[PDB]
């Protein structure tokens, strides 16, 4: 549970890009897994059956490697290829959002407004994520990606209420279409700043 | 040593707009700028090779939308006399 | 998890009522929650994204507070609100089955009859078990709302046989169209009582 | 948790039958599961609501004890009932697939191919997976039923290339139309082999 | 004692795929072949009687895709002079 | 242990010759030939399921040129009864 | 080894009639004959490719006059498993 | 011995190209090259029959795809003088 | 390990040219080349995958200049069978 990490240690090669492949069946999901292990090297992150029958596939490695896995992967799914995703510097703070979901339990004492968009891909919902991560100073609390919701995929970002606007203007522009809702709330109750799922 | 990747704007805007779409789009290094006169400026990224192309190719994309776009190229091996006689930021 | 309590200690005030909403959306889920919130002082129980992609929004209160809490609620949401309930005085024992799903492990030595009643959302899963514990001398064992079963919810209560019958009575005429099935065990088999789900 | 063993101990009754009900409403799940245990002895393993909404019941016993549970539960269950199976010898390593959803972590050093294979119904799974259990000499390694996955259920085998075509050829028989998709990996990657799912 | 289950086939081929049919689809034992020639060729199983009969009617099945099923018949509860005079694997 | 092929053929001629394409045409191993009368005769072959798959679609080929095939068919993998019970050449 | 020719008659003369004019008409060897029952038998004779051929030509000719011949083939080389489990008088 | 496979490429990029789809899509063993002259390269890979037809059908797609597949073909069974005299890997 | 690239020119010249630029565009290692014969040469350089790329896609371009360009392929990651039979230059 090592290999989410943004950095990697001074004995190990730096892999910063990440590629997510989501599939409507798992047993080409395998084959796409093993198709992009083939041909070039990556360090595969995940391989998991999320809900509504999907399999979700992460990789991690160098910016020409995954690009190449990525390639040989999509054309092996095409098909079953529900969304992919392929991201060749993904942002510090999402490296802990993508093995388990995580739900934020308290914010820190300047935190003015809240965000939270939900995307009917999970690809969408990374993909969206790092957009706003990189041209915002938001935070990102916590993030469920398919499981228990049946292959939607939300997360919520905090921050000053200009910043969250903007960072709204670059989620509905990435997302487009596969945008559910977004809720830009200005300012959440005392009774629920930090503790939103419970 | 390292790959180079360039972004001319005719303008200041354009060039600033690469810039940071270069510099968030992968991770290179925004060496500096060089001012040629005219009008003209140069953004210049420095990093391995798949990395600038990636900056620049997203560097285009983000600086045609609010500029004009002059040059875009991407050197995977410039010699070190280039980088000696040139200022690209590994001057020595 | 001592705020879903049946009767509040001596040093809390008294707080009979109950509402669910159930929204299709998460974000608005959190949109119908804080608006809820900044009417009314309900304590909020639960904000929870269960299976099928919805979420689900307990909560408690006084009977005004919650009225009006939920009239913001409903005046948010409406658009994605998929079902809600407003209950004035919800029976004493629904209190423990709202927050985890429990099964029942042993009935009784005098336990006639079982009735197992499923709906297709959690609102109407609610509002018939307590229909039904009003007007019935019946024990409510089991009740999985939405999670692990893709929205649909059910339960099912013990008793004697008039008197679960009359339960079933009155469980389809509050449900109407939101009942998927109910059945009407007279006599259920030694090998099955108290261990039902397993 | 030990009645799903392949062989019961010396003071037992040997029960090599199994039977799968798997039903579209969890209510009749009850009726069609406490009416099968009232006409015939069986010993029933499972009555466990599964995902996408439904019931899966499984019970175990002797050749004639399960086919006259069996023929009570589908002239019951109608009406609901999504796929049946009737086995009158389940195989071996089949018997601890059933209960928990259980994954690989290690194949052996001689293994050399791997076919993941995935079915519409829970019925459709457990019976390709004993056909190619009984006509290949080919081992189970994996096996997910419905939990996770919304009703859809995966498995994999492993062993000798032409031993694994040969089961694909005897499961891809047996479903007909209930198989989603199968995928015959010739030679998984170094990287991959013993960990597929995690 | 134990019941009877008896595939007869013009044919080798079809009563060893019937014999492996009766000897995988339920727990039996299948004791041996009898060759009473031209021809024909009877594979005799053996066991408890709902096991007995869900195997023929597996090898049954299995046995007329590939061969010419001649008889198929399950005796519930033989003789004991059955078993000793004649030869179903459980001579005494 | 390995899976079985069989080519039944009224006539041993017949037979001869699909025991001959069996064994040249893929890695088998004929083990021989059962006599159950009437001039119906059965050559088997025992490998692997792909050598005998190919081995049979290749003796059914070469076997109907020259006599008359009765049946064809191959058992990926045989169960221990029948390995002990019926003479298909591994009897431990 | 050597190669090989048969000829299949229903009925034993003519089998002889055959394999008379199969040594006649070549230098083979006649190892002998074959009986698969139900009047079915198969005279074999063995020898190099040209001389089982034209005895085998020969033993056709000559047995159609007084049989109903099944079937006639030659083998101009068969494998070493055929000689070593089939009875063809070349066992070692 | 073991079945045989072999891509023949007129060229040395669409047989390399060949034998790593072929060593990657199957447990085989490439025991190496040969060489005709006039831009013909031919791979050589050797195992058993199920593996060598699958891996020589992922190369052959995956090397008309690079370069000109002259000849693609699988020998379930090569007899003992194509191995002792003809370069195939196995030479004993 | 290392990833591959190849340039099949026929002839001599456009294969010196092609892998000159290679190695002067990208970080590679040329480690020889290849005569099939026939006029056909094959130059392979061998480092990581973004050099061989993009050493690859200037080698080709540089080398339609003088040349007759056979086929261009890299290969991200050979098997290790690949370059234990085949002469890649990494050969144990």
């Amino acid at each position: 549970p090592e290999r989410f990490d943004a950095t990697p240690p001074a004995g190990e090669p730096d892999r910063p890009a990440l590629g997510v492949l989501e599939l409507t069946s798992i047993a080409r999901g395998i084959t796409v897994a093993d198709a992009a292990l083939k041909r070039a090297p990556s360090l595969l992150l995940m391989s998991r059956p999320v809900s509504s029958g999907k399999h979700l596939l992460m990789m991690r490695g160098q910016v020409a490697e995954v690009e190449e896995s990525m390639i040989a992967a999509r054309e092996i799914a095409g098909g079953a290829l529900l969304d992919e995703l392929e991201l060749p510097y993904a942002h510090e703070q999402l490296w802990r959002f993508l093995d388990a979901p995580v739900v934020a339990d308290a914010w820190e004492e300047d935190t003015e407004s809240v965000i939270i968009v939900e995307t009917a891909t999970v690809c969408a919902a990374i993909d969206s994520a790092d957009a706003a991560l990189k041209t915002a100073p938001v935070v990102l609390r916590d993030m469920r990606l398919a499981i228990g919701i049946a292959g939607k995929a939300f997360f919520t970002l905090t921050g000053e209420l200009a910043d969250v606007e903007a960072a709204a203007e670059v989620v509905r522009e990435r997302c487009g279409a596969r945008l559910l809702e977004l809720a830009c709330i200005a300012r959440p109750v005392d009774e629920l700043r930090g503790r939103l799922f419970f | 040593a390292d790959a180079l990747g360039m972004i001319e704007v005719r303008g200041f805007v354009g060039m600033v707009e690469a810039a940071d779409a270069m510099v968030k789009a992968a991770k290179v290094e925004l060496i500096g700028y060089e001012k040629t006169g005219g009008g003209y400026v140069t953004a210049v990224v420095r990093g391995d090779v798949a990395a600038v192309k990636a900056a620049t190719e997203a560097g285009q994309r983000a600086a045609e939308r609010v500029g004009e776009v002059v040059a875009v190229h991407v050197i995977p091996r410039p010699h070190v006399n280039v980088d000696a006689a040139l200022p690209l930021g590994r001057t020595p």
